[PDB]
């Protein structure tokens, strides 16, 4: 952590593993964050490393903006775009925070198709048994 | 080159009413600040309320326009 | 008390109920990490598995 | 007249409580074998080109 | 400090009686009461003709609440008719314990 | 009882405390929460167990290990999610199980109520401690606040706290304890439960109209056993649907970060079901007096039976006594959202207002409401 | 003692019922039911709704009154002085 | 006296297979029950899987 | 049973399974091992507990931790020794409790 912080000029880079589920707002937080870098409004000052970004809570961040148009080349070869590049990451992290993702919704579907049967069926039986009670008739025939 | 899809979609939304409408206040605040910047004042508050209304439009358009 | 803006909700290929992730884009998404995030932000919790 | 499919069925199966139990087992037996297979395609048909199952064909065995 | 509101009370009480459901199931005012030790003894002394007709209303009451339904409003009880039959017995048992409870003070 | 198999081992005659236990005829679904507590309790202990086998209690280890479950263990992700969300689906039952208590005036049973009170009071302790175990950020500080709060006691306070901590602060030995407690303690709840159910078998259940049901009774086996099963089924979805599609929704705490004593999170709250209690506290400026209210918050439930003010048990027949009761519902619901808000002046005043109202309803209005209506009906 | 024998004394109360087979699992479920829901939805709704209504107002009102205070700093004190 | 008792009509609740007064129940009986159990045994299939 | 406090909470009538449980007159000391199992069982669970609070289950930790008990914890050495030896004094009872079983032919139950 110290050798980490030292080069970062007192800043501490957080772990990115689950950082999706950590910060509020979901992944959209990240994408538009890396998206947004504005010009400082008139009448506001910053520290040198600190850069003004609206989303970040203090709006002063020691992260220099990583992305410009086409920082890389892709294994695919799709043009590298600040917008295209950014989103492609913000999908990745979403997978790291729940690697089970694509697997779980199977049951999510598959339990519903299962469950469509029971609830009426069970509800079929319930009225069947009780049907003797709701059919009652009383009469009061006193020798009186 | 590649111009990004982003910036292109940026300008169409800011061409809407409330974007430019609130953007007016920016100049209004700033130009005042331009005189009064010596005071504690900043327009950052106003800058923000601009950004929100902007991106709501930006929300739908470009994510489609991507690959 | 900094005004915290909220990210406007974008559509997402996985946003829906039964929607899944796009693996094709992920390959790119990883490639970026090895390129850029390698500098500072780490990920401890994942193997090459 | 011939007995309705139930009228047969009840006499052949659900009468003897053994069979009435047994039929249940084999029922769920075949059930899961067909049922689970359908559920995948429906899901899989929703996501096309989003899974290596399709995607892996680009790079698999080179 | 109630005069016209008193004349407004019976608009509420005599009418309030209309706003508490037990009029609508076929019950009465008396059969409702939360059971207590006195009532336990108050019950004993009721002759048949009252007693059974205390049973049957209940037995018909509960069953209806099972089926979530309510009697035809023609056959609802009418506030003008209120059978108080419990009171003339009940005041006895409350009275007669007061004596012991007091006589055993000193 | 000729060759009835129910005698022969005696233990089965003890098992005719269920099957032939006579019951009222008319029973609303609101009485299903009798069972659905139990099943939400069992389903814990198991799913509560198979977590233990891979969990480890250490300041160095613990958080790493919970990582290790969701990642590397086959079917390891469902269980952790059944357990945690299996807590919330436990309370949402539990409250209703009290609500039925008041509104039909079941508290008239005097003993069974009390054992009810304790049996609540324990759970709130358990479902707390476990919430420390993940050793995440919101667990660490959320631990200090609650405990350090107890220092308010005038003299023995300073020692008594340091005792539980086993030191000056929340470092290791404070963790290891809260594992060994959170493990054992549910069994005791299971112990009491079989007492809390006992006294009930003497007087039978109450029934919605608030009338002695004697003339009308029903076997418990063919009828209500299905209805609980039907009741038992709807839970699963409400449990599954939540735990499966939307894991983190009710998982409102957002904080997985490994606890750093130096940093502090900007906002700090317990998970949801606690909040209103924690909201009561912020009201009182005076510290010591503040704590008592929180302790006095629940205990008042024990004093309610003294306040039975009328001649008829139910609230289904008392419009007034019904009118107020619902205001109390929103009043609580208010408190919930209040505590979940920062302590700026628009909120501040509100909580102080809703606080007094809360007691005023229970402790003054409701006992008065019964008095008038006795007078109305000419009782 | 034993539960069922001695419960209470009832006299001259007659009961009738049918096998569960002879009769149906849904005796006009929709037709006879849907009115029944309504007439018993309204009897309570007078007694239930109003308090919640009060809450929601407070909630909305509360946020607005909250919002104006914080979000706009140059509100009561504008940036002149 | 006692014989004055007479049974009310439950026709609304029945199902018409048995509706007629002049018919042997034993003709419908076979299938009539055969349906009910089919509900039960079907249910157990779900629990089983 | 007039104002006998044994009825009033029911649970105490369940507690007349002990007090008035009739017993034979002549009983050898060999029947004391009925109780002494129980007490050897209770005395475990407690002393079995206060070990747990300082024990740790890890391949790396565990042994270090047991070291840590006998050394650094106030009164930490008695407990570990009560627990372990509280096991052996448990069996030596237990066997006898079977032995009485055969030699008097109690297994007839
Ligand atoms: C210049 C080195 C560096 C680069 C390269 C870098 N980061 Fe950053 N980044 C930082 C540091 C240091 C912080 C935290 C500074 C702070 O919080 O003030 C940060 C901030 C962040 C944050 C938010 C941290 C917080 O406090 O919430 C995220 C998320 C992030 N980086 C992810 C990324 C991503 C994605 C990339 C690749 C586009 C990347 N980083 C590349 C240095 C870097
Ligand atoms: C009424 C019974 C129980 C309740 C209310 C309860 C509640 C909780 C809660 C709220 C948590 C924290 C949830 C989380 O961290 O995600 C938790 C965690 C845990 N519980 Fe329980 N639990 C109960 C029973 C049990 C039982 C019987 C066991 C052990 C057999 C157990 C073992 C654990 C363990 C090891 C953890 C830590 C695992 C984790 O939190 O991820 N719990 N429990
Ligand atoms: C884990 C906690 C609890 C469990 C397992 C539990 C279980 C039960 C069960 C199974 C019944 C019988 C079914 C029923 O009468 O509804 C019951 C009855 C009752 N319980 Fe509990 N309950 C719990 C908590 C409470 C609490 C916290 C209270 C009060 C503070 C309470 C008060 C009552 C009352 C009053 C009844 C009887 C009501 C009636 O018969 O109409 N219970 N409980
Ligand atoms: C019939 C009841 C029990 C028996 C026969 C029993 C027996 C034992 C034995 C033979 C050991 C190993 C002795 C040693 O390593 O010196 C042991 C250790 C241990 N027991 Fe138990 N025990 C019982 C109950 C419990 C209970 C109820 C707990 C927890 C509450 C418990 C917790 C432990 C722990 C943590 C250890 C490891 C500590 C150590 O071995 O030094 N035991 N027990
Ligand atoms: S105790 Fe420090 S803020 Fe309340």
């Amino acid at each position: 952590p110290e050798a980490a912080r030292a080069a970062n000029n007192g800043a501490l880079p957080p772990d990115l593993s689950y950082i999706v589920r950590a910060r509020h707002g979901g992944e959209d937080y990240v994408f538009s964050l890396l998206t947004g870098y504005c010009e400082p409004p008139t009448g506001v000052s910053l520290r040198e490393g600190l850069y003004f970004n609206p989303y970040f809570p203090g709006q002063a961040i020691g992260m220099a903006p990583p992305i410009y148009n086409e920082v890389l080349e892709f294994d695919d070869g799709t043009p590298a775009t600040m917008s295209q590049v950014a989103k492609d990451v913000c999908t990745f992290l979403r997978w790291a925070a729940e690697p089970e993702h694509d697997h779980r919704k199977r049951m999510g579907l598959k339990m519903l198709l299962m469950m469509g049967l029971l609830l009426p069926l069970v509800y079929a039986m319930k009225r069947h048994k009780w049907s003797v009670l709701k059919s009652r008739k009383l009469a009061y025939r006193p020798p009186k | 080159e590649l111009v990004d899809p982003l910036t292109t979609v940026r300008e169409q939304c800011e061409q809407l009413e409330k974007c430019v409408k609130a953007r007016e206040r920016l100049e209004l605040c700033d130009e005042r600040v331009s005189s009064r910047s010596q005071t504690e004042e900043d327009c950052t508050e106003e800058l923000l309320d601009f950004l929100h209304a902007r991106d709501h439009c930006v929300a739908h358009k470009l994510f489609n326009s991507l690959k | 008390s900094d005004l915290e803006l909220h990210p406007p909700s974008y559509p997402w290929s996985h946003r829906g109920l039964l929607s899944s992730l796009d693996h094709t884009s992920i390959r790119r998404g990883f490639q970026v990490y090895k390129q850029v995030c390698s500098s500072c932000h780490s990920m401890d919790y994942v193997a090459y598995r | 007249v011939a007995p309705t499919l139930t009228a047969r069925l009840y006499s052949l199966l659900f009468r003897r409580t053994s069979t009435f139990a047994l039929t249940i087992v084999v029922g769920a037996l075949f059930f899961e074998r067909a049922f689970d297979q359908g559920a995948d395609a429906i899901y899989e048909h929703i996501n096309e080109g989003k899974l290596w199952k399709h995607i892996k064909h680009k790079y698999e065995n080179k | 400090a109630v005069s016209a509101s008193s004349r407004w009370l019976e608009g509420i009480r005599k009418w309030y009686y209309n706003a508490a459901g037990f009029n609508k199931l076929g019950l009465m005012r008396d059969d409702t009461i939360h059971e207590n030790d006195d009532v336990k003894e108050a019950i004993r002394r009721l002759p048949e003709n009252l007693y059974n007709d205390r049973v049957f209303r209940i037995k018909r009451a509960l069953d209806l609440s099972m089926r979530q339904q309510i009697l035809p409003k023609e056959q609802w009880t009418k506030y003008e008719e209120d059978k108080s039959y419990l009171e003339p017995y009940l005041k006895e048992v409350i009275r007669e314990r007061k004596e012991r409870e007091e006589w055993a003070k000193k | 009882m000729t060759n009835i198999r129910k005698s022969h081992p005696l233990m089965k005659i003890v098992n005719n405390a269920f099957i032939d236990l006579p019951a009222p005829s008319n029973i609303s679904s609101w009485w299903n929460f009798g069972s659905l507590l139990g099943i939400c309790l069992i389903l814990q202990i198991l799913t509560g167990l198979f977590l233990a086998m891979h969990y480890t209690s250490d300041t160095t280890t613990a958080f790493s290990s919970v990582t290790h479950i969701c990642r590397d263990v086959n079917y390891g992700w469902i269980i952790r999610y059944m357990h945690a969300n299996g807590a919330s689906m436990f309370f949402i039952c539990l409250y209703m199980h009290v609500g039925r208590g008041l509104y039909y005036g079941s508290y008239t049973f005097l003993e069974t109520w009390n054992i009810g009170v304790i049996l609540l009071l324990t759970v709130m302790a358990t479902a707390f401690m476990g919430y420390v175990l993940p050793w995440g950020q919101m667990s660490f500080w959320g631990a200090t606040v609650i405990t350090n709060l107890l220092s308010a006691i005038p003299y023995i306070g300073t020692n008594l706290v340091e005792w539980i901590w086993g030191g000056f602060s929340v470092d290791k030995a404070t963790l290891t304890r809260f594992f060994a407690f959170h493990f054992i303690l549910p069994f005791i709840i299971m112990a009491i439960a079989m007492v809390h159910l006992l006294f009930l078998h003497e007087t039978g259940s109450n029934n919605p109209t608030g009338i002695s049901s004697d003339v009308d009774k029903i076997p418990f086996h063919p009828y209500y056993t299905i209805k609980d099963i039907l009741g038992a089924l709807l839970l699963i979805l409400a449990l599954m649907l939540l735990v499966l599609f939307a894991p983190d929704l009710l998982g409102d705490p957002d904080n997985y970060t490994p606890a750093n004593p130096l940093n502090t999170p900007p906002h700090i709250k317990p998970e949801w079901y606690f909040l209103f209690a924690y909201a009561i506290l912020r009201s009182i400026p005076n510290k010591l007096g503040g704590v008592l209210a929180l302790a006095f918050s629940i205990l008042i439930l024990a004093l309610i039976p003294l306040l039975h003010t009328s001649k008829q048990r139910s609230m289904m027949f008392r419009p007034l006594s019904q009118c107020l009761f619902w205001a109390l519902v929103a009043d609580l619901l208010t408190l919930t959202w209040i505590g979940g808000q920062p302590v700026e002046h628009p909120y501040i005043t509100i909580g102080q207002l809703a606080s007094v109202l809360y007691f005023l309803l229970i402790l003054v209005l409701m006992p008065t409401a019964g008095t008038i209506e006795n007078k109305l009906l000419k009782w | 003692g034993r539960q069922f024998g001695h419960l209470t004394r009832v006299r001259h109360v007659i009961t009738y019922s049918l096998s569960p087979f002879e009769q149906r699992a849904f005796p006009h479920y929709f037709s006879k039911g849907i009115p029944n829901v309504l007439r018993r939805t309204r009897a309570c709704i007078l007694r239930v709704a109003p308090p919640f209504v009060a809450f929601y107002l407070v909630y909305t009102w509360g946020t607005q009154e909250f919002e104006k205070s914080k979000r706009k700093n140059p509100a009561a004190y504008e940036n002149d002085r | 006296s006692h014989t004055d008792i007479k049974v009310p009509d439950f026709s609304d609740y029945r199902r018409p297979e048995v509706l007629d007064s002049t018919k042997s129940s034993k003709e419908s009986s076979e299938a009539r029950k055969g349906f009910s159990y089919l509900v039960t045994a079907t249910t157990t299939v779900g629990v089983a899987y």
